[PDB]
Protein backbone atom coordinates (compact mmCIF):
# COMPACT_ATOMS: atom_id res chain seq x y z
CA UNK A 1 0.00 0.00 0.00
CA UNK A 2 2.07 2.63 -1.65
CA UNK A 3 2.45 5.69 -1.87
CA UNK A 4 1.03 6.83 1.42
CA UNK A 5 1.87 10.41 3.83
CA UNK A 6 -0.29 10.74 6.96
CA UNK A 7 0.94 13.83 9.71
CA UNK A 8 -0.36 14.86 12.67
CA UNK A 9 -3.42 17.16 13.62
CA UNK A 10 -6.68 18.66 11.23
CA UNK A 11 -3.97 20.76 9.56
CA UNK A 12 -2.25 17.65 7.89
CA UNK A 13 -5.65 16.74 5.83
CA UNK A 14 -4.26 19.76 3.51
CA UNK A 15 -0.71 19.20 4.39
CA UNK A 16 -1.03 15.82 2.89
CA UNK A 17 -2.57 17.27 -0.71
CA UNK A 18 0.36 19.02 -1.46
CA UNK A 19 3.16 15.52 -0.12
CA UNK A 20 0.54 13.73 -2.47
CA UNK A 21 0.93 16.43 -5.44
CA UNK A 22 4.99 15.07 -5.46
CA UNK A 23 3.52 11.04 -3.85
CA UNK A 24 1.32 10.68 -7.02
CA UNK A 25 3.67 11.45 -9.62
CA UNK A 26 6.34 8.57 -8.61
CA UNK A 27 8.15 11.32 -6.68
CA UNK A 28 10.38 10.98 -3.17
CA UNK A 29 9.00 10.92 0.27
CA UNK A 30 11.81 13.01 0.81
CA UNK A 31 10.50 15.81 -1.52
CA UNK A 32 6.88 15.16 -0.50
CA UNK A 33 7.41 15.23 3.12
CA UNK A 34 9.55 18.86 2.75
CA UNK A 35 6.85 20.09 0.66
CA UNK A 36 3.72 18.82 3.17
CA UNK A 37 5.35 20.42 6.38
CA UNK A 38 6.38 23.77 4.51
CA UNK A 39 2.51 24.45 3.35
CA UNK A 40 2.09 24.68 7.07
CA UNK A 41 5.37 26.67 7.80
CA UNK A 42 3.88 29.15 5.37
CA UNK A 43 0.47 29.58 6.60
CA UNK A 44 0.21 32.27 9.23
CA UNK A 45 -2.93 31.38 10.71
CA UNK A 46 -1.31 27.75 11.77
CA UNK A 47 0.34 29.38 14.71
CA UNK A 48 1.97 26.60 15.63
CA UNK A 49 4.33 25.88 12.85
CA UNK A 50 6.62 28.85 11.08
CA UNK A 51 5.11 31.96 10.13
CA UNK A 52 2.18 32.49 12.42
CA UNK A 53 4.26 30.33 15.23
CA UNK A 54 3.11 31.86 19.22
CA UNK A 55 6.35 33.50 20.57
CA UNK A 56 8.56 32.17 23.44
CA UNK A 57 8.24 34.41 26.56
CA UNK A 58 10.17 37.34 25.51
CA UNK A 59 8.53 37.67 22.43
CA UNK A 60 10.61 35.76 19.88
CA UNK A 61 9.41 33.51 17.71
CA UNK A 62 12.21 30.52 17.66
CA UNK A 63 11.49 27.56 15.51
CA UNK A 64 12.59 23.32 15.84
CA UNK A 65 12.67 21.37 13.19
CA UNK A 66 14.34 18.25 12.04
CA UNK A 67 14.14 15.48 8.33
CA UNK A 68 15.19 12.02 8.01
CA UNK A 69 15.20 10.30 4.73
CA UNK A 70 15.22 6.70 3.69
CA UNK A 71 18.91 5.94 4.03
CA UNK A 72 19.81 7.84 7.82
CA UNK A 73 20.64 11.26 6.75
CA UNK A 74 19.22 13.61 9.09
CA UNK A 75 18.84 17.18 9.32
CA UNK A 76 18.21 19.31 12.37
CA UNK A 77 17.84 23.06 13.29
CA UNK A 78 16.64 24.02 16.91
CA UNK A 79 15.69 27.58 17.95
CA UNK A 80 15.99 29.30 15.20
CA UNK A 81 14.48 32.81 14.36
CA UNK A 82 13.61 34.76 10.81
CA UNK A 83 13.74 31.71 8.64
CA UNK A 84 10.38 30.89 7.90
CA UNK A 85 10.80 27.78 6.71
CA UNK A 86 13.40 25.53 9.17
CA UNK A 87 12.95 22.38 7.48
CA UNK A 88 14.48 23.32 4.45
CA UNK A 89 17.15 24.86 6.26
CA UNK A 90 17.18 21.65 8.59
CA UNK A 91 17.49 19.59 4.89
CA UNK A 92 20.77 21.85 4.03
CA UNK A 93 22.16 21.31 7.32
CA UNK A 94 21.69 17.60 6.29
CA UNK A 95 22.74 17.98 2.28
CA UNK A 96 25.27 20.48 2.44
CA UNK A 97 27.68 20.03 5.69
CA UNK A 98 29.28 17.42 7.54
CA UNK A 99 27.05 18.54 10.84
CA UNK A 100 23.52 17.27 11.60
CA UNK A 101 22.37 19.45 14.08
CA UNK A 102 22.64 23.43 14.68
CA UNK A 103 21.28 25.25 16.69
CA UNK A 104 20.39 29.11 17.38
CA UNK A 105 22.61 32.12 15.71
CA UNK A 106 24.57 29.58 13.89
CA UNK A 107 21.74 28.00 12.68
CA UNK A 108 20.69 31.20 11.11
CA UNK A 109 23.98 32.09 10.24
CA UNK A 110 24.06 28.77 7.78
CA UNK A 111 20.28 29.85 6.77
CA UNK A 112 21.93 33.56 5.32
CA UNK A 113 24.46 31.72 3.76
CA UNK A 114 22.07 29.54 1.61
CA UNK A 115 20.44 32.07 0.57
CA UNK A 116 17.32 31.68 2.85
CA UNK A 117 15.96 35.19 3.55
CA UNK A 118 15.54 36.89 6.78
CA UNK A 119 12.25 37.46 7.86
CA UNK A 120 9.91 38.83 10.16
CA UNK A 121 7.62 36.15 12.05
CA UNK A 122 5.78 37.49 14.53
CA UNK A 123 2.26 38.43 13.02
CA UNK A 124 0.49 41.00 13.94
CA UNK A 125 -1.70 38.70 15.95
CA UNK A 126 1.08 36.61 17.46
CA UNK A 127 2.16 40.31 19.02
CA UNK A 128 -1.17 40.81 20.03
CA UNK A 129 -1.88 37.53 22.47
CA UNK A 130 1.87 37.35 23.72
CA UNK A 131 1.05 40.93 25.33
CA UNK A 132 -2.20 39.88 26.52
CA UNK A 133 -0.32 36.68 27.93
CA UNK A 134 2.64 39.03 29.47
CA UNK A 135 -0.89 41.37 31.42
CA UNK A 136 -1.87 37.86 32.62
CA UNK B 1 4.07 21.12 15.36
CA UNK B 2 3.49 19.00 12.53
CA UNK B 3 5.51 15.80 12.01
CA UNK B 4 4.87 14.11 8.53
CA UNK B 5 5.90 10.18 7.37
CA UNK B 6 5.39 9.24 3.73
CA UNK B 7 6.37 5.89 2.01
CA UNK B 8 6.58 6.56 -1.52
CA UNK B 9 6.06 4.58 -4.78
CA UNK B 10 9.80 2.83 -4.72
CA UNK B 11 8.97 1.79 -1.02
CA UNK B 12 10.81 4.15 0.35
CA UNK B 13 10.28 5.99 3.93
CA UNK B 14 11.13 10.01 4.17
CA UNK B 15 9.87 12.11 7.27
CA UNK B 16 9.85 15.77 8.72
CA UNK B 17 8.30 17.64 11.98
CA UNK B 18 8.30 21.43 12.34
CA UNK B 19 7.49 23.54 15.34
CA UNK B 20 7.26 27.05 17.01
CA UNK B 21 7.44 25.10 20.12
CA UNK B 22 5.91 25.80 23.13
CA UNK B 23 3.82 29.07 23.18
CA UNK B 24 5.46 31.78 26.00
CA UNK B 25 8.18 28.71 26.69
CA UNK B 26 11.89 29.74 28.40
CA UNK B 27 14.04 31.37 25.27
CA UNK B 28 16.46 28.79 24.09
CA UNK B 29 13.41 26.22 25.20
CA UNK B 30 13.83 23.11 22.53
CA UNK B 31 11.27 20.62 22.19
CA UNK B 32 11.09 16.98 20.65
CA UNK B 33 10.24 18.10 17.25
CA UNK B 34 14.06 18.39 16.02
CA UNK B 35 15.35 15.36 18.02
CA UNK B 36 15.90 12.34 16.08
CA UNK B 37 14.51 9.22 18.10
CA UNK B 38 12.26 11.79 19.79
CA UNK B 39 9.73 13.87 17.67
CA UNK B 40 11.36 11.94 14.13
CA UNK B 41 12.61 8.77 13.65
CA UNK B 42 12.71 6.80 10.24
CA UNK B 43 14.48 3.10 9.40
CA UNK B 44 13.68 1.91 5.81
CA UNK B 45 14.16 -1.63 7.20
CA UNK B 46 11.41 -1.15 9.36
CA UNK B 47 9.20 2.01 9.23
CA UNK B 48 8.96 5.71 10.64
CA UNK B 49 7.37 7.34 13.50
CA UNK B 50 6.84 11.27 14.40
CA UNK B 51 5.54 12.32 17.91
CA UNK B 52 2.67 15.00 19.28
CA UNK B 53 2.54 16.53 22.45
CA UNK B 54 4.16 18.06 25.27
CA UNK B 55 7.83 18.21 23.57
CA UNK B 56 9.50 17.85 27.81
CA UNK B 57 7.65 13.86 27.57
CA UNK B 58 8.22 12.97 24.24
CA UNK B 59 11.93 13.78 24.42
CA UNK B 60 11.90 11.66 28.15
CA UNK B 61 11.00 8.61 26.70
CA UNK B 62 12.55 8.96 23.27
CA UNK B 63 9.49 8.06 22.09
CA UNK B 64 9.46 7.60 18.10
CA UNK B 65 13.22 5.55 18.03
CA UNK B 66 10.75 3.52 20.55
CA UNK B 67 8.19 2.73 18.16
CA UNK B 68 10.03 1.55 15.65
CA UNK B 69 12.40 -0.50 17.97
CA UNK B 70 8.66 -2.06 18.63
CA UNK B 71 7.98 -2.99 15.05
CA UNK B 72 11.45 -3.92 14.43
CA UNK B 73 10.39 -6.58 17.71
CA UNK B 74 7.45 -7.57 15.16
CA UNK B 75 4.64 -5.21 16.37
CA UNK B 76 2.23 -3.92 13.69
CA UNK B 77 2.85 0.27 13.72
CA UNK B 78 -0.57 0.27 15.95
CA UNK B 79 0.32 -1.85 18.15
CA UNK B 80 3.72 -0.23 18.47
CA UNK B 81 1.68 3.34 18.67
CA UNK B 82 -0.05 2.15 21.47
CA UNK B 83 2.72 0.08 23.90
CA UNK B 84 5.24 2.85 23.29
CA UNK B 85 2.45 5.10 24.83
CA UNK B 86 1.50 2.09 27.64
CA UNK B 87 5.29 2.47 28.30
CA UNK B 88 5.14 5.77 29.01
CA UNK B 89 1.72 5.79 30.99
CA UNK B 90 3.90 3.58 33.54
CA UNK B 91 6.94 6.06 33.84
CA UNK B 92 4.44 9.06 34.08
CA UNK B 93 2.87 7.30 37.02
CA UNK B 94 6.49 5.89 38.50
CA UNK B 95 7.28 10.11 38.57
CA UNK B 96 3.94 10.83 40.67
CA UNK B 97 2.99 12.70 37.61
CA UNK B 98 -1.14 13.26 36.89
CA UNK B 99 -1.53 11.71 33.13
CA UNK B 100 -4.30 14.52 32.91
CA UNK B 101 -1.66 16.83 32.55
CA UNK B 102 0.58 14.51 30.10
CA UNK B 103 -0.41 14.23 26.35
CA UNK B 104 2.07 12.61 24.22
CA UNK B 105 1.06 10.65 20.88
CA UNK B 106 3.10 8.86 17.74
CA UNK B 107 1.55 8.00 14.65
CA UNK B 108 3.71 4.87 12.44
CA UNK B 109 4.41 3.67 8.82
CA UNK B 110 5.91 0.37 8.25
CA UNK B 111 7.61 -0.95 4.95
CA UNK B 112 4.52 -2.53 3.45
CA UNK B 113 2.14 0.63 4.29
CA UNK B 114 0.20 -0.33 7.32
CA UNK B 115 -0.45 2.51 9.51
CA UNK B 116 -1.62 2.87 13.06
CA UNK B 117 -1.26 5.68 15.55
CA UNK B 118 -2.05 6.10 19.56
CA UNK B 119 -2.23 8.93 22.75
CA UNK B 120 -2.68 9.18 26.37
CA UNK B 121 -5.36 11.36 25.62
CA UNK B 122 -8.32 11.55 23.40
CA UNK B 123 -8.74 14.53 21.18
CA UNK B 124 -6.14 14.11 18.53
CA UNK B 125 -6.28 13.21 14.83
CA UNK B 126 -4.05 12.35 12.05
CA UNK B 127 -4.51 12.48 8.59
CA UNK B 128 -4.01 9.56 5.89
CA UNK B 129 -3.42 10.07 2.32
CA UNK B 130 -3.57 6.61 0.20
CA UNK B 131 -4.74 5.51 -2.95
CA UNK B 132 -8.02 5.57 -1.52
CA UNK B 133 -7.78 9.21 -0.75
CA UNK B 134 -7.72 11.41 1.72
CA UNK B 135 -9.11 11.23 5.71
CA UNK B 136 -8.82 12.03 9.06
CA UNK B 137 -8.53 9.53 11.29
CA UNK B 138 -8.65 9.20 15.30
CA UNK B 139 -6.61 6.86 17.13
CA UNK C 1 33.02 14.54 25.69
CA UNK C 2 32.80 12.54 29.18
CA UNK C 3 29.98 10.10 29.57
CA UNK C 4 29.42 8.91 32.98
CA UNK C 5 26.92 6.01 34.21
CA UNK C 6 26.80 4.64 38.18
CA UNK C 7 24.42 2.50 40.12
CA UNK C 8 24.47 4.06 43.74
CA UNK C 9 24.27 1.75 47.29
CA UNK C 10 20.68 2.49 46.95
CA UNK C 11 20.52 0.52 43.94
CA UNK C 12 19.07 3.38 41.71
CA UNK C 13 21.52 4.43 38.30
CA UNK C 14 21.99 7.43 37.04
CA UNK C 15 24.23 9.48 34.07
CA UNK C 16 26.01 12.68 33.33
CA UNK C 17 27.20 13.63 29.57
CA UNK C 18 29.33 16.84 29.12
CA UNK C 19 31.81 18.35 26.03
CA UNK C 20 33.08 20.92 24.52
CA UNK C 21 32.03 20.33 20.54
CA UNK C 22 33.88 19.21 17.76
CA UNK C 23 37.09 21.00 17.59
CA UNK C 24 36.08 24.09 14.97
CA UNK C 25 32.72 22.48 14.53
CA UNK C 26 30.14 25.31 12.62
CA UNK C 27 29.04 28.05 14.69
CA UNK C 28 25.89 26.36 16.52
CA UNK C 29 26.65 22.50 16.00
CA UNK C 30 25.51 20.05 18.55
CA UNK C 31 26.69 16.60 18.98
CA UNK C 32 25.23 13.88 21.06
CA UNK C 33 26.37 14.87 24.33
CA UNK C 34 22.98 16.96 25.15
CA UNK C 35 20.76 14.46 23.93
CA UNK C 36 18.78 12.20 25.76
CA UNK C 37 18.41 9.05 23.17
CA UNK C 38 21.79 9.89 22.14
CA UNK C 39 24.73 10.61 24.09
CA UNK C 40 23.12 9.51 27.55
CA UNK C 41 19.92 6.75 28.61
CA UNK C 42 18.93 5.68 31.68
CA UNK C 43 16.14 3.49 32.51
CA UNK C 44 16.46 2.28 36.35
CA UNK C 45 14.07 -0.77 35.35
CA UNK C 46 16.85 -2.10 33.06
CA UNK C 47 20.06 -0.36 33.14
CA UNK C 48 22.06 2.70 32.02
CA UNK C 49 24.51 3.87 28.71
CA UNK C 50 26.67 6.83 27.61
CA UNK C 51 28.26 6.67 24.04
CA UNK C 52 31.83 8.16 22.85
CA UNK C 53 32.48 8.85 19.04
CA UNK C 54 31.43 11.28 15.97
CA UNK C 55 28.44 13.17 17.94
CA UNK C 56 26.67 13.23 14.48
CA UNK C 57 26.69 9.48 14.15
CA UNK C 58 25.60 8.51 17.72
CA UNK C 59 22.47 11.02 16.84
CA UNK C 60 21.25 9.40 13.73
CA UNK C 61 21.18 5.84 15.35
CA UNK C 62 19.84 6.74 18.95
CA UNK C 63 22.71 4.67 19.99
CA UNK C 64 22.49 4.72 23.80
CA UNK C 65 18.63 4.44 23.89
CA UNK C 66 19.22 1.46 21.60
CA UNK C 67 21.42 -0.22 24.24
CA UNK C 68 19.31 -0.10 26.90
CA UNK C 69 16.27 -1.06 25.07
CA UNK C 70 18.62 -4.13 23.70
CA UNK C 71 19.08 -4.72 27.59
CA UNK C 72 15.79 -4.25 28.36
CA UNK C 73 15.39 -7.67 25.66
CA UNK C 74 17.78 -9.78 27.93
CA UNK C 75 21.02 -8.82 26.73
CA UNK C 76 24.35 -8.56 28.85
CA UNK C 77 25.49 -4.60 28.88
CA UNK C 78 28.57 -6.29 26.90
CA UNK C 79 26.23 -8.48 24.37
CA UNK C 80 23.57 -5.02 24.09
CA UNK C 81 26.85 -2.53 23.52
CA UNK C 82 28.27 -5.18 21.05
CA UNK C 83 24.97 -5.61 19.13
CA UNK C 84 24.29 -2.05 19.08
CA UNK C 85 27.86 -1.62 17.50
CA UNK C 86 26.82 -4.08 15.03
CA UNK C 87 23.93 -2.59 13.85
CA UNK C 88 25.77 1.02 13.27
CA UNK C 89 28.66 -1.11 10.52
CA UNK C 90 25.55 -2.44 9.17
CA UNK C 91 24.07 1.60 8.69
CA UNK C 92 27.49 3.29 7.54
CA UNK C 93 27.45 0.13 5.11
CA UNK C 94 24.41 1.14 3.78
CA UNK C 95 24.99 4.68 3.78
CA UNK C 96 27.99 3.89 1.69
CA UNK C 97 30.76 5.28 3.91
CA UNK C 98 34.48 3.69 5.54
CA UNK C 99 34.10 2.78 8.31
CA UNK C 100 37.87 4.06 9.66
CA UNK C 101 36.12 7.49 8.98
CA UNK C 102 33.77 6.13 11.70
CA UNK C 103 33.90 5.85 15.47
CA UNK C 104 31.32 5.34 18.02
CA UNK C 105 31.59 2.74 21.18
CA UNK C 106 29.07 2.80 24.43
CA UNK C 107 29.62 1.72 27.87
CA UNK C 108 26.71 0.16 29.78
CA UNK C 109 25.64 -0.65 33.39
CA UNK C 110 22.57 -2.79 34.40
CA UNK C 111 20.69 -3.02 37.54
CA UNK C 112 22.65 -5.58 38.66
CA UNK C 113 26.03 -3.74 38.48
CA UNK C 114 27.17 -5.88 35.28
CA UNK C 115 28.93 -3.55 32.94
CA UNK C 116 29.97 -4.00 29.71
CA UNK C 117 31.57 -1.42 26.64
CA UNK C 118 32.40 -1.85 22.83
CA UNK C 119 33.40 0.30 19.83
CA UNK C 120 33.42 0.40 16.19
CA UNK C 121 37.20 0.86 16.69
CA UNK C 122 40.11 -0.04 18.58
CA UNK C 123 41.52 2.13 20.99
CA UNK C 124 39.03 4.09 23.43
CA UNK C 125 39.81 2.84 26.58
CA UNK C 126 36.83 2.97 29.99
CA UNK C 127 37.34 3.60 33.74
CA UNK C 128 35.67 1.19 36.11
CA UNK C 129 35.58 1.77 40.20
CA UNK C 130 33.35 -0.57 42.00
CA UNK C 131 34.67 -1.77 45.54
CA UNK C 132 37.16 -3.97 44.09
CA UNK C 133 39.08 -1.00 42.80
CA UNK C 134 39.62 1.76 40.00
CA UNK C 135 40.60 0.40 36.60
CA UNK C 136 40.99 1.10 33.28
CA UNK C 137 39.47 -1.42 30.67
CA UNK C 138 39.53 -1.65 27.08
CA UNK C 139 36.47 -2.68 25.36
CA UNK D 1 27.59 -5.49 42.53
CA UNK D 2 26.98 -1.89 43.58
CA UNK D 3 28.44 0.90 43.84
CA UNK D 4 30.05 0.85 40.39
CA UNK D 5 31.18 3.65 38.27
CA UNK D 6 31.58 3.77 34.86
CA UNK D 7 33.05 6.87 32.47
CA UNK D 8 34.26 7.28 29.19
CA UNK D 9 38.41 7.73 28.05
CA UNK D 10 41.66 7.37 29.96
CA UNK D 11 40.44 10.60 32.18
CA UNK D 12 37.47 8.92 33.22
CA UNK D 13 40.06 7.29 36.01
CA UNK D 14 40.25 10.44 37.79
CA UNK D 15 36.96 11.62 37.69
CA UNK D 16 35.81 8.00 38.82
CA UNK D 17 37.89 9.18 42.06
CA UNK D 18 35.57 11.92 43.02
CA UNK D 19 32.42 10.06 42.05
CA UNK D 20 33.66 7.43 43.98
CA UNK D 21 33.91 10.32 47.33
CA UNK D 22 30.29 10.16 46.82
CA UNK D 23 29.34 6.45 45.97
CA UNK D 24 31.58 4.62 49.11
CA UNK D 25 29.80 7.40 51.64
CA UNK D 26 26.30 5.99 50.50
CA UNK D 27 25.43 8.75 48.22
CA UNK D 28 23.35 9.79 45.48
CA UNK D 29 24.31 8.31 42.14
CA UNK D 30 23.06 11.98 40.60
CA UNK D 31 25.83 13.49 42.79
CA UNK D 32 28.75 11.39 42.00
CA UNK D 33 28.34 11.27 38.08
CA UNK D 34 27.94 15.70 38.35
CA UNK D 35 31.08 15.56 40.57
CA UNK D 36 32.81 13.33 38.52
CA UNK D 37 32.46 15.21 35.24
CA UNK D 38 33.03 18.48 36.85
CA UNK D 39 35.98 17.53 37.42
CA UNK D 40 36.81 17.13 33.78
CA UNK D 41 35.29 20.33 33.13
CA UNK D 42 37.41 22.21 35.33
CA UNK D 43 40.96 21.28 34.10
CA UNK D 44 41.64 23.68 31.48
CA UNK D 45 44.38 20.69 30.31
CA UNK D 46 41.66 18.34 29.14
CA UNK D 47 41.15 19.96 25.95
CA UNK D 48 37.42 18.28 25.11
CA UNK D 49 35.24 19.10 27.74
CA UNK D 50 34.07 22.16 29.77
CA UNK D 51 37.25 24.64 30.38
CA UNK D 52 39.90 24.50 28.01
CA UNK D 53 37.58 23.11 25.26
CA UNK D 54 38.73 23.54 21.62
CA UNK D 55 36.39 26.08 19.83
CA UNK D 56 34.27 26.54 16.99
CA UNK D 57 35.46 27.44 13.77
CA UNK D 58 35.32 31.17 14.68
CA UNK D 59 36.38 30.96 18.07
CA UNK D 60 34.11 30.44 20.46
CA UNK D 61 34.02 27.84 23.26
CA UNK D 62 30.54 26.58 23.43
CA UNK D 63 29.45 23.44 25.35
CA UNK D 64 27.08 20.50 25.44
CA UNK D 65 25.88 18.87 28.42
CA UNK D 66 23.19 16.82 30.10
CA UNK D 67 22.18 14.43 32.85
CA UNK D 68 19.48 12.24 33.97
CA UNK D 69 18.50 10.48 37.24
CA UNK D 70 17.15 7.31 38.49
CA UNK D 71 13.28 8.65 37.46
CA UNK D 72 13.47 10.19 34.00
CA UNK D 73 14.26 13.39 35.23
CA UNK D 74 16.23 15.07 32.69
CA UNK D 75 18.09 18.32 32.10
CA UNK D 76 19.46 19.66 28.94
CA UNK D 77 22.05 22.67 27.86
CA UNK D 78 23.43 23.29 24.26
CA UNK D 79 26.26 25.75 22.90
CA UNK D 80 25.88 27.14 25.75
CA UNK D 81 28.61 29.71 25.95
CA UNK D 82 31.08 30.80 29.28
CA UNK D 83 29.81 28.78 31.79
CA UNK D 84 32.68 26.60 33.06
CA UNK D 85 30.28 24.02 34.41
CA UNK D 86 27.25 23.01 31.80
CA UNK D 87 26.24 19.47 33.43
CA UNK D 88 25.65 21.95 36.84
CA UNK D 89 23.46 24.07 34.46
CA UNK D 90 21.71 20.93 33.00
CA UNK D 91 20.46 19.71 36.75
CA UNK D 92 19.23 23.36 37.14
CA UNK D 93 17.24 22.93 34.03
CA UNK D 94 16.26 19.83 35.09
CA UNK D 95 15.44 20.88 38.87
CA UNK D 96 14.28 24.30 38.91
CA UNK D 97 12.22 25.05 35.14
CA UNK D 98 9.42 22.65 33.29
CA UNK D 99 11.66 22.30 30.38
CA UNK D 100 14.03 19.70 29.72
CA UNK D 101 16.59 21.24 27.07
CA UNK D 102 17.65 25.21 26.83
CA UNK D 103 20.23 26.04 23.92
CA UNK D 104 22.87 29.22 23.45
CA UNK D 105 21.67 32.54 24.84
CA UNK D 106 18.68 31.24 26.46
CA UNK D 107 20.68 28.81 27.77
CA UNK D 108 23.38 31.48 29.37
CA UNK D 109 20.55 33.61 30.50
CA UNK D 110 19.04 30.98 32.66
CA UNK D 111 22.22 30.13 34.33
CA UNK D 112 22.72 33.24 35.33
CA UNK D 113 19.73 33.60 36.71
CA UNK D 114 20.70 30.35 39.01
CA UNK D 115 24.14 32.47 39.85
CA UNK D 116 26.14 30.82 37.55
CA UNK D 117 29.20 33.91 37.50
CA UNK D 118 30.25 34.30 33.17
CA UNK D 119 33.73 32.98 32.53
CA UNK D 120 36.18 33.11 29.43
CA UNK D 121 36.52 29.63 28.81
CA UNK D 122 39.14 30.05 25.85
CA UNK D 123 42.59 29.30 27.17
CA UNK D 124 45.89 30.55 25.77
CA UNK D 125 46.49 27.67 24.57
CA UNK D 126 43.27 26.79 22.90
CA UNK D 127 43.45 30.55 20.96
CA UNK D 128 47.17 29.68 20.22
CA UNK D 129 46.17 26.13 18.54
CA UNK D 130 42.89 27.73 16.65
CA UNK D 131 44.79 30.47 15.08
CA UNK D 132 47.29 27.70 13.76
CA UNK D 133 44.14 25.69 12.25
CA UNK D 134 43.00 28.82 10.50
CA UNK D 135 46.36 29.25 8.74
CA UNK D 136 46.08 25.58 8.09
Amino acid sequence: NKPIVLSTWNFGLHANVEAWKVLSKGGKALDAVEKGVRLVEDDPTERSVGYGGRPDRDGRVTLDACIMDENYNIGSVACMEHIKNPISVARAVMEKTPHVMLVGDGALEFALSQGFKKENLLTAESEKEWKEWLKT
Amino acid sequence: CIGMIALDAQGNLSGACTTSGMAYKMHGRVGDSPIIGAGLFVDNEIGAATATGHGEEVIRTVGTHLVVELMNQGRTPQQACKEAVERIVKIVNRRGKNLKDIQVGFIALNKKGEYGAYCIQDGFNFAVHDQKGNRLETP
